[PDB]
């Protein structure tokens, strides 16, 4: 197992957490399936549920189904019906979906034979989920039952409090969508004056940033719709200036995809789901201060991948593998490394085991551009003169 | 069919029966008299030719492809009426995006439709230009400032004396100012300094004690003298539909149905309507627009399926 | 055709004679990427220098 | 004894010497009164021995605090309708049914039938029979502390069942009256020969200016019911046994528990005043009421068909018909405002 050779002897390597909108379902029965690990799953649930004894009631008041990942899971293996997607993607089932999916990650390739306590990681990628589960790896394996209770926690007062603002989905629009090919800049300059007229009422905002040449928005549905139609009227307005032969330089076009998210996050709306986990965590048994540091990071506190990922660049790891649910994470981070000689290996895949595995599959790393920076040679009459490839 | 406490809009000239018709403030006879003695007064208010001619007509004109817009076409007009010599007034605020209306005299007029149809050959044919059928009167322009004193002291006469303000308080939208009859130093202020009001002047001193004092006389002067003057003062019609459509919050008044009570053979006003909705500022707007005798089965509920 | 190599030359809209409306930076921003994936392909670019 | 939810319900026999030879085993009334005062605890708030609101005269009264983000979250667990649908934005009128469930249990606890009383003998087989809502134009939409008295008239027992009648009056903190909730509970067991007097249509708020244009239709909305009962009732208010758990569906001789009569109230009430942006206005009621005809058992396709059925000074008559299958469950009739 050559990549797993190159890292075990010493190669810098960062780890990535995975988002949200990833159906994690099945990503999990695979990896059950394959590796056999559901007695220490079903233990872990178990003494999870156990010490979320006394908040049974105002937990229950949402999730509508009740929260059995593993029966789920042992029905799909055994084809049997499967919860439905609204039931499924909502987010008191979402939110601690991924986080035990990628503990279950973790765990997999740990029995499989890459051990992160042996060889740590040189950086800590955390996307807007993965906060809680960065930490469960920086720290030991022996905080897991306090997060899952506390991101179980947090699932639960997310959807409550969405649902009492207006910041949950109404029929198919989403609370999320990401603007692809626009300038960030430009895009929060147009919002501001979005916001500055008076018909609107709830100014949506931006909230995260993938790469250089998207993010996401995130707030009430029709205000979304309305921001769409003013950028494509601005759209047309550019287009018509082209098509009248005037500048032609480029044209403000950019492009609206929905999030298959059923909550939005990361708005500054959201600042009494705090108080909510403060309550239901001094309630239960564990604390608080860590509670509403990561209800302040995963509900209110932006997110910036970019400089997440020029950190972990000056970090220098040379590999990065990411443990998240699906491929997601690969195909928003490939635009974004894309020229750096960074390597992406995905777990929690069958087609990333055998690239991570397999010593005639490695993935290929396309070269960086400084290399494609010229050179100066010396030709044999003492006359100096540069050297490209051309 | 007909719901009680809906509010009172309308035409400048179908504002008297917007009054007479949905408030009872006051009746059809003395409605009908008023509209007489109005049109008999405006009659004989221009000097003429003996042959019926004048020196005054007006025109559609239509800003649609030629980049004019609100900020743009009072000083279009303000600026051709520099360049020609002439008065040229915008009278009806037809529709926001390409209906207005220009009165003026017929130098000007032929000086807008050269202007209109060089930048219609400049960027495409529209047919932005129509001259009025038939009507020969700059309406609602500052041409019409004695026949308003004369019509104040019939309307005097015609009206009866006690009123009852709270049957058009905030229900009632006037067309020189497009804001709701609302008894407001502000709406006394902003009527008084629209236009000169010689009466309105001492309910402008002072009006603390005098709502103490006189609210129905007080009610009823600004009420006379706000209809009166809408005789030669121009609508604000767009800003009364936007008044009209822009919801609750981000405050206006958000109604549901709009219903205009007119004819099947020409629904002008339902025209404006629908055109106003599908303009591109708003596209999510539900608001159900109703004539009266187009829609008459879905207006008295009695259609199936 | 994986072992020939092929040249490039990325002309912008600054350039003389006739006029494409396209520009330099958006074109080669466009696809800088496409063009180090593969191995064969030599770069040159013109207009407006 | 029986563990119903958490706690348990005692019941005792008495063997007198009939039956020794085919006698049945007698249980004693005031037996049955502890048994059903304790599942009266169960069903309302937390033990029977005066947590229960205390009875008047006539009355029963209570004073709550209400905040309008619970009717946002009381929504969120009914409306779960279909894709080109949207909830409304003003509050629905099954919202301040909510907290008022322990005067109306207080009320069916001391509510006595002519020389009789229905506490003891119909409390396990009691049903929501049918319920009626009148507002007035105030709904208030600040937290508040607001006030509820219910009143239990004398009971009657029709063909059908026990009728024992229920009227709650809601009033703020300025003594104005902001809304009036009339309902019928059906003690299904017992029964005797006395006309059943049919209920006010629409809630009482028909002006008696009506006519019957012909129907025309509105909306046609399928919504199936939840798997468990116990989110409507942490939300609503009501923990009556019957709904959630098994044995006591079993004790009340079911074969398995049964939806709320208010929950498929909700979803219609719901489903009249739902958008879906073209071109009609939103549905605000004003009067309305709701008749409850089958038992729904969790995880039924249920299909509201609403329609139009009268005029009343500009403001319409609306009905809807909800069917699973090809029966009815329930039919409801409202007068929402214009």
């Amino acid at each position: 197992h050559a990549l797993v050779d190159r890292l075990m002897a010493g190669e810098p390597y960062a780890v990535a957490f995975g988002g949200q909108g990833s159906a994690w379902l099945e990503t999990l029965e695979e990896l059950v399936s394959a590796t056999g690990i559901e007695t220490e799953l079903a233990t872990l649930v178990g003494e999870a549920e156990l010490l979320l004894d006394p908040v049974t009631d105002e937990l229950i008041v949402v999730r509508p189904i009740g929260f059995e990942p593993l029966q789920w899971v042992r029905a799909l293996a055994a084809e049997d019906p499967v919860p439905s997607d609204k039931h499924l993607t909502s987010a008191a089932v979402s939110v601690p979906g991924v986080l035990l999916t990628q503990i279950a990650a973790t765990r997999a390739l740990a029995r499989q034979g890459m051990d992160l306590v042996a060889t740590p990681p040189v950086a800590m990628a955390g996307h807007s989920q993965g906060v809680l589960a960065v930490e469960a790896l920086k720290a030991g394996g022996a905080r897991d039952v306090e997060l899952f209770a506390l991101a179980q926690l947090i699932g639960a007062a997310g959807t409550l409090v969405a649902r009492r603002r207006g910041i949950s989905v109404l029929g198919d629009r989403p609370p999320m969508v990401s603007v692809t090919n626009a300038d960030p800049e430009r895009i929060g300059r147009l919002l501001d004056e979005f916001a500055q007229d008076v018909r609107t009422v709830l100014p949506p905002v931006l909230s995260i940033r993938n790469g250089r040449r998207a993010v996401v928005i995130t707030g009430t549905p029709e205000q979304l719709s309305r921001f769409e139609l003013y950028c494509r009227q601005i759209s047309e307005k550019e287009e018509a200036d082209r098509k009248n032969k005037v500048r032609g330089g480029d044209v403000f076009s950019p492009v609206f995809e929905p999030v298959q998210v059923e909550v939005g996050f990361h708005t500054p709306r959201l600042s009494d789901g705090i108080d909510i986990v403060a309550g239901w965590a001094e309630k239960a048994g564990l604390d608080v201060a860590l509670a509403r540091e990561l209800a302040d990071a995963i509900l209110i506190r932006k997110v910036d991948w970019v400089d997440e990922i020029t950190r972990v660049h000056a970090a220098g790891a040379r590999w990065i593998l990411d443990l998240g649910p699906g491929d997601i994470l690969t195909r928003l981070t490939a635009p974004v490394i894309r020229g750096l000689g960074i390597g992406i290996v995905p777990a929690a895949t069958r087609g990333g085991q055998r690239n991570l595995f397999t010593v005639g599959a490695t993935p290929e790393v396309a070269r960086a551009w400084s290399s494609y920076a010229p050179t100066v040679v010396r030709l044999p009459d003492g006359r100096v003169k540069l050297s490209t490839k051309f | 069919a007909f719901v009680e406490g809906a509010i009172a809009c309308g035409h400048s000239v179908g504002e008297y029966t917007a009054l007479a018709c949905v408030t009872g403030i006051y009746q059809l006879e003395a409605l009908l008299e008023m509209v007489f003695h109005r049109g008999s007064k405006m009659h004989d208010i221009v000097p003429r030719d003996e042959l019926g001619r004048s020196n005054y007509r007006l025109a559609a004109i239509r800003p649609s492809q030629i980049d004019l817009d609100d900020a743009d076409v009072p000083a279009f007009v303000a600026g051709i009426a520099e360049s020609t010599g002439e008065f040229l007034e915008i009278v009806n605020f037809n529709l926001r995006g390409s209906q207005y209306a220009i009165a003026g005299t017929v130098r000007g007029l032929e000086a807008l439709e050269a202007e209109v149809e060089r930048r219609r050959e400049l960027t495409g044919g529209r047919r932005s230009f129509i001259l009025v059928p038939g009507i020969d009167v700059p309406f609602h322009s500052r041409v019409l400032r004695v026949g308003v004193a004369e019509f104040r002291r019939s309307l005097d006469r015609v009206m009866p004396r006690d009123a009852d303000p709270d049957l058009i308080i905030g229900r009632y939208i006037p067309n020189l100012v497009p804001r709701l009859f609302t008894l407001d130093r502000d709406f006394i202020q902003e009527i008084r300094d629209l236009v000169p009001a010689e009466p309105l002047d001492e309910i402008l001193a002072d009006y603390d004690t005098w709502l103490r004092e006189r609210p129905r006389e007080m009610a009823r002067t600004v009420f006379i003298e706000l209809l009166a003057w809408q005789f030669a003062s121009p609508v604000r019609w767009i800003e009364t539909q936007d008044l009209l459509f822009i919801e609750e919050a981000a405050g206006g008044l958000g109604v549901e149905r709009f219903v205009e009570i007119g004819v099947k053979s020409s629904p002008t006003v339902a025209g404006l309507a629908t055109n106003t909705l599908k303009l591109p500022e708003y596209a999510h707007s539900t608001v159900e627009v109703l004539n009266a005798e187009r829609d008459a089965a879905v207006l008295f509920a009695t259609d199936t399926d | 055709v994986p072992t020939k190599p092929v040249i490039m030359h990325v002309e912008g809209g600054r350039a003389g004679g006739h006029h494409s409306w396209e520009d330099l930076d958006d074109l080669l921003l466009a696809t800088y990427s496409e063009l180090r994936s593969r191995a064969n392909i030599t770069v040159c670019v013109g207009g407006g220098i | 004894s029986v563990p119903v939810s958490g706690t348990w319900v005692d019941i005792r026999f008495t063997l007198p010497a009939n039956t020794v030879d085919g006698g049945t085993p007698v249980i004693a009334t005031e037996d049955a009164t502890s048994a059903m005062r304790t599942v009266l605890a169960i069903a309302a708030g937390v033990d029977s021995p005066e947590f229960l609101p205390a009875v008047a005269n006539g009355t029963a009264t209570l004073t709550v605090d209400w905040h309008p983000e619970r009717v946002a979250d009381h929504t969120g667990v009914t409306a779960t309708f279909g894709e080109p649908l949207a909830p409304s934005l003003t509050n629905v009128p099954d919202a301040l049914v909510g907290p008022c469930w322990p005067a109306v249990f207080a009320a069916i606890g001391s509510a006595v039938t002519d020389t009789g009383e229905p506490v003891v003998e119909g409390l396990l087989s009691l049903v929501h029979l049918d319920h009626a809502a009148r507002v007035v134009g105030q709904l208030p939409t600040v937290p508040a502390q607001l006030t509820v008295t219910a009143t239990a008239a004398n009971a009657t027992d029709t063909d059908m069942g026990r009728v024992v009648p229920v009227s709650v009056v809601v009033t703020g903190a300025d003594g104005a009256v902001i809304a009036t909730l009339e309902e019928r509970f059906a003690i299904l067991g017992r029964t005797g020969s006395a006309e059943l007097a049919d209920p006010a249509r629409a809630g009482g708020a028909v002006s008696a200016n009506a006519t019957d244009t012909p129907r025309r239709r509105r909306r046609d909305v399928t919504i199936t019911a939840p798997v468990d009962m116990r989110p409507f009732a942490v939300v609503s208010g009501d923990h009556n046994p019957i709904h959630t758990d098994r044995a006591a569906a079993l004790l009340a001789g079911l074969e398995s528990p049964i939806v709320h009569g208010m929950w498929l109230s909700a979803a219609a009430q719901h489903a009249v005043t739902a958008t879906d942006g073209q071109a009609r206005p939103p549905a605000r009621l004003v009067g309305w009421t709701a008749r409850f005809l089958g038992m729904v058992r969790p995880g039924d396709e249920v299909d509201f068909r609403v329609e139009r059925v009268g005029i009343d000074q500009g403001a319409e008559i609306v009905d809807v018909a909800a069917r699973v299958g090809s029966d009815l469950v329930m039919s409801a009739s409202a007068r929402l405002a214009a």
